[PDB]
């Protein structure tokens, strides 16, 4: 559903 | 009808386009106005657009407000209910005149169903209150939900005492308080920061202990 | 990077 | 010294393949054994298989252990440190003679660096001690990290007192300690459940305070 990566706090997601 | 009649009378102020999500795959937006002659949905157009997607127009509906005003609404089809992106909303009158303009994040306007299964217990060996419960039914991302416990009752004392609760937690031991006191409890659910955002749910059905 | 979707408790990713 | 020599006289289990991740784009694996006349890293082959990627090889290094045993290690290439897939591991003698075989998940094997900037202060207003620190330097996903606080006291006075701090918190206020005592505090971090798993870090350099 979303595209995520490890950010400095938590997940930075975005809709695929 | 006491609680019911209180609302008819509890007047709010200005109109606003109000949006909210219950699970994270739906979006409902509405507004409410004075009932007026043959002014139905056909006189309005509700246009939305997910950032970088073709502009879209959803179906407006109408139903009455328990107060005699009218309510117009749209339900976005799940497929467009994606989070983490800027959703632009536009409500326009068929004369060309603009009614509302808003930009939102579906992930910041959550309004969860309230918690179920509230059970209270006397932690017999210590002598106190052990508070447990269930999250909004059929709702995801359980370990994001923050809670709020509302302790109260005990004649004349208007204790409506509240204690926050960290996410994913569904148990609280009201360890230290009274002896022979009637106590009634209830609790609210809220999506936690900073990913999500939203509004405080309705109180969960109360539970009464009697120390 | 990862493809996550909501889950009961929290996200569910798999590397892309 | 003392901790080193104490370390040096400690016990020991058998051979065991050991892997761990520090930041979330790296992996180190190693195993120890006895020195050998004519044995080098080129005596075994270290290969891995990141699910549905083909078998690859990692080159071994060899380093002496303070105790007189030798250490074989290798650190995986960045494009291979993916987090939610099974990692096939196998170490074999340079004659195809079998040595090790494990299967892991880089997310379930986090071993973070130690916390930094730990400071202790006396909350004038209430008489309370407030501890502060920062997360392991250059570590991503910091609101998922849990911390444990160690309180070790003066002269003959020391009972073992530890404190659980919830993930995301990088402060803590210790209330209820004896007066004119010397308190030395220290922190250590861990990736919280149920996403990540692993080992508790090393302690941080500590601060000491005269109540």
């Amino acid at each position: 559903t979303y595209s995520c990566h490890f950010g400095p706090l938590t997940w930075v997601c975005k809709p695929q | 009808k006491f609680e019911s009649k209180a609302a008819l009378l509890a007047a709010r102020g200005p109109e606003e386009l109000l949006c909210f999500t219950e699970r994270l795959e739906d979006l409902v937006c509405f507004w409410e106005e004075a009932a007026s002659a043959g002014v139905g949905p056909g006189n309005y157009s509700f246009s939305y657009q997910l950032e970088d997607e073709p502009w879209k127009l959803c179906r407006l509906h109408q139903a009455p407000t328990a107060r005699g005003a009218v309510r117009f609404w749209c339900s976005l089809p799940t497929a467009d209910t994606s989070s983490f992106v800027p959703l632009e909303l536009r409500v326009t009158a068929a004369s060309g005149a603009p009614r509302y303009h808003r930009v939102i994040h579906i992930n910041e306007v959550v309004l969860l169903d309230a918690p179920v299964g509230l059970v209270a217990r006397l932690a017999d060996e210590s002598g106190h209150v052990v508070l447990r419960w269930l999250p909004p039914p059929e709702t995801p991302m359980t370990s994001h939900i923050r809670y709020e416990v509302d302790v109260s009752a005990g004649n004349g004392a208007g204790s409506v005492q509240r204690v926050e609760i960290l996410e994913g937690r569904t148990e609280c031991v009201l360890s230290n308080l009274r002896g022979r006191t009637r106590y009634t409890f209830a609790v609210r659910a809220r999506m936690a920061e900073p990913s999500f955002g939203g509004f405080w749910s309705a109180w969960s059905e109360p539970v009464s202990l009697l120390t």
